[PDB]
RNA sequence: UUAGGGAUAUGUGGCGUCAAAACUUAUGGGCUCAUUCUCGAUACGUGAAAAGGGUGUUGGUGCACCGGCCCCGAAAAUGGAUGACGCUUAAGCCCAAUUAGUGAUUGCCCAUUAUUCCUUUGGUAAGGGCGAGAAAGUGUAGCCCUUCCGAUGUA
RNA sequence: GGCCAGAACCAGCCCUUGCAUUAUCCUGUGGGAAAUCCGGCGGGGUGCAAUGGUGUUGGCGA
RNA sequence: AGAAAAAUCCGUAAGC
RNA sequence: UCGAAUCGCCACCUACAAGACUGGAGCUUGCUCGGCGCCAAGUAUAUUCAUGAUCACAAGACA
């Protein structure tokens, strides 16, 4: 929430609304560790990144193996005062953020700035839905990283079985969002077809040598 | 999907002979094949890995059989060959040609806008 | 009756890079050489093209000090500043560069920030 | 032939008079001009827009701040442009300078018009060069 | 193996992030799935024996044995350690390359080491001289100029 | 201001096919259609060489 | 400078 | 106060799923038949650019 001084400065200056350059990554069907390493290096290089759909990351192996690994992690606590001990976060976005934090140099101001440059969500929230197209990391995708015969696990199911009470909430919100987007995209089909037809028809009216150059370069 | 078989036409993906078309003349093993093409000067008989080929939809069944099949003409006619030639054209281009392409695209966009408004 | 936005402002004329750090090993860094990563340059053959070019690193200070054309063109006076350098050689297989700044080192406060790489100083 | 002779030169072969160059620095960065001559004693180049195409007058430019492209225009003009026209004593333009610019621009426009592809070359001289997000000048040829 | 500093190239060790280097290289071949200390994974050095089984192979022949990897055999006291995260079309293990059957040569990263350049200091030192400048000289603000070699260190 | 910058030139330094061997080879003319393979006869791709200077153009400085 | 916000009225990313 | 660093934008991207998967058929089961944007609102007939004097933060902006 902005302060009244910040609002007054903005009003007095009169400049228009500003948004910095932010990359939004759709993390569905990505390998957790490879995605974390790539994102950590980009954060250190100076990018602002927002990751969505953190509950559909992938890990290799069976859910039972990965759940046993998490329980072993959860067993560690400072015996003398557990309120100081390690804090075990159960949500998939917190799991991703902790993996990245362990891949960063966290006890330095530079590493702290890098870690604060990252935002993580489950699903796609309304303040992110309409900001532009999402990206993928092609060198960290499951269909090219795992052999197809081997089993794998989805982060949401494992996190649900170790804690994380909000799986059903996220599922309902995602279903509603996809329904709304599907309705909107079913609309505008006529407009898209009209623009495609206009593009096809303009060739008959533009100059012939321009058409020839387009055909030569393959934009025909 | 297109199968790997004797006489099948393939395109090379990477390497010094990339974006070239040849014919499979012998299956050495699960990973390697022998490729030749009399038409191309650089495509004499050699060994290629199967990670470096893309099968096409033509299979002759050597120079006489290839000429009779006329798969080279069909490949020249399809849209992939057009894309490859356009990529080579874009690669070898000058500032003047880039300017000409820019004005052609701007002309097409303007006329598309006019047609859309008219309709 | 259909309009589009057309970009007809001043042109850019440089490439956008980012400082990455200094040369170093497992024992520490040597601050007299800096590593720069430039956009769309991703091979050693690409990074060879940029050897000899000139790099800038613009920033700002707190007070208005002297600039190049202080007396003529008093419209240039500002808190903005710059620190020039030059590219010396590639740094690996993936298109990094080693740059050398004029007479001193680039400050470490610039480590994650933007660097301008110009096309001129060795035109061709 | 002699090293200190006034006719000595070293300038590369792409900056031949009549070529079209992209200005990389200065007030007219991004504009395209025509290379007219090289001043003696291995000196700067001389460019003209011509004005009314891009607004570049007769000016001096070092060859290190120009990309000489492969597109040229055949020019046969008188070229009475020494270094004294640019040297000066220790909106405002002298009569000699304005007259020289007028004559040279007239000859240049006549030559460009006479050349085939002349309309395309005039548009080419009117256009502006910029570096966009997503393109690699190190992979092109000019 | 060590005078005060640049540039170039290496040794041991490495090239997913921490952390410089394959922005996760290859247009190389095989093998392996590991459910609560436990799949592996930098020697020296800090994790194990008899016996028994799964997946890929090898002698023999008309079934027996005999090796690669993995599993069982394998049980302690604060919560914890291939360094951490993590990795399985490896970022694991055994071999092999350097941009790949296209045709001569070195993929790249990092030293108080090697080569080279500048400056100091000392010699079992080696030569020359006697418009501002020169003293027949162990040691100075060194009489002046050139040259080569060494330079760490407790009692 | 040799205070700060740019370009140019000298010197030095760093980088950037030939001839030998070509044969367990190449090429025509019983076995498993053809090919892979085995006996008869005839014709023929890897070891060396090829920092120091000497002015010029701006900025700041009345 | 980054919202698990929004995109005559009210009610419908519709007809409204 | 405040001058500052940042230099693509859009009611055509800003919906979705699968890689042993990709338009439709046939049986013969492997054969056959993003868009714009980069200097005339648009590819032509035009039109102001200096002296900001040969590099210097782009002396310019928030399409
Ligand atoms: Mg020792
Ligand atoms: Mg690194
Ligand atoms: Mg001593
Ligand atoms: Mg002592
Ligand atoms: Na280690």
């Amino acid at each position: 929430f902005p302060s009244r001084k910040d609002a007054f400065r903005a009003q007095r200056k009169g400049a228009k609304k500003h948004r910095p350059e932010i990359i939004v990554i759709d993390l569905k069907d990505h390998v957790l560790g490879r995605a974390a390493a790539v994102v950590a290096k980009q954060l250190l290089l100076g990018k602002k990144i927002t990751v969505v759909r953190c509950e559909q990351l992938n890990i290799a192996g069976t859910e039972i193996r990965n759940k046993i690994k998490y329980l072993q992690y959860l067993r560690k606590r400072k015996l003398t005062n557990p309120t100081k001990g390690p804090f075990h976060h159960r949500a998939p976005s917190d799991v991703f953020v902790r993996t990245v934090r362990s891949m960063l140099p966290r006890y330095t101001k530079r590493g702290m700035k890098a870690l604060n440059s990252l935002v993580a969500y489950e699903g796609i929230p309304p303040n992110v839905v309409r900001t532009g197209g999402r990206v993928v990391i092609p060198r960290a995708q499951r269909h090219v990283c795992y052999r197809s015969e081997r089993p794998y696990t989805v982060l949401g199911n494992m996190c649900k079985h170790v804690g994380w009470k909000y799986s059903d909430v996220v599922a309902n919100l995602e279903k509603a969002r996809v329904e709304k987007a599907s309705r909107h995209h079913e609309k505008q089909a006529k407009l898209r077809d009209a623009w495609k037809s206009a593009r096809k028809e303009a060739l008959a009216k533009m100059p012939k040598h321009n058409v020839e150059v387009l055909k030569k370069f393959g934009y025909a | 999907s297109h199968y790997i078989c004797a006489g099948r036409l393939v395109r090379i993906l990477r390497g010094p002979r990339q974006d070239r078309v040849g014919v499979i003349v012998d299956i050495v093993d699960a990973n390697r094949v022998l490729v030749e093409n009399p038409e191309d000067a650089k495509m004499w008989r050699h060994v290629q890995n199967l990670k470096n080929v893309e099968p096409l939809k033509y299979c002759v069944s050597l120079k006489d059989a290839l000429a009779s099949s006329k798969a080279l003409e069909k490949y020249a006619k399809t849209r992939t060959a057009a894309r490859v030639e356009a990529k080579k054209a874009c690669a070898v281009s000058t500032d003047f040609e880039r300017y000409q392409l820019r004005v052609a695209r701007r002309s097409r966009a303007h006329w598309a806008r006019k047609v859309f408004d008219e309709k | 009756t259909s309009r589009v936005n057309r970009n007809r402002k001043a042109p850019r004329l440089y490439m956008k890079g980012t400082l990455a750090g200094y040369t170093r090993g497992l024992h520490g860094q040597t601050k007299q050489t800096a590593l720069v990563r430039v956009e769309n340059v991703n091979t050693r053959e690409d990074a060879t093209w940029y050897v000899g070019k000139r790099v800038c690193y613009v920033y700002h200070g707190k007070k208005v000090k002297r600039c190049v054309r202080w007396s003529k063109a008093p419209a240039r006076r500002s808190t903005t500043r710059a620190l020039w350098g030059r590219v010396t050689r590639p740094h690996g297989n993936a298109g990094m560069m080693r740059v050398k700044f004029n007479g001193a080192s680039v400050p470490a406060s610039a480590i994650g920030r933007r660097i301008r790489v110009y096309l001129y100083p060795s035109q061709i | 032939v002699s090293r200190k002779s006034p006719e000595y030169t070293t300038l590369r072969k792409s900056c031949a008079p009549g070529a079209i160059a992209i200005i990389l620095a200065g007030r007219f960065r991004g504009r395209r001009a025509v290379i007219l001559k090289q001043l003696p004693h291995n000196g700067p180049l001389v460019v003209s827009g011509p004005m009314k195409y891009n607004g570049v007058p007769i000016r001096r430019i070092d060859s290190r701040y120009v990309i000489a492209t492969s597109t040229t225009v055949d020019i046969s003009s008188v070229d009475t442009a020494p270094i004294t026209a640019e040297v000066f004593q220790r909106t405002l333009v002298s009569d000699a300078r304005a007259q020289l610019q007028k004559k040279i621009d007239a000859a240049l426009i006549a030559a460009i018009k006479k050349d085939a592809q002349g309309k395309e070359k005039a548009g080419y001289l009117r256009s502006v060069f910029t570096v966009k997000p997503g393109d690699a000048p190190h992979r092109w040829n000019w």
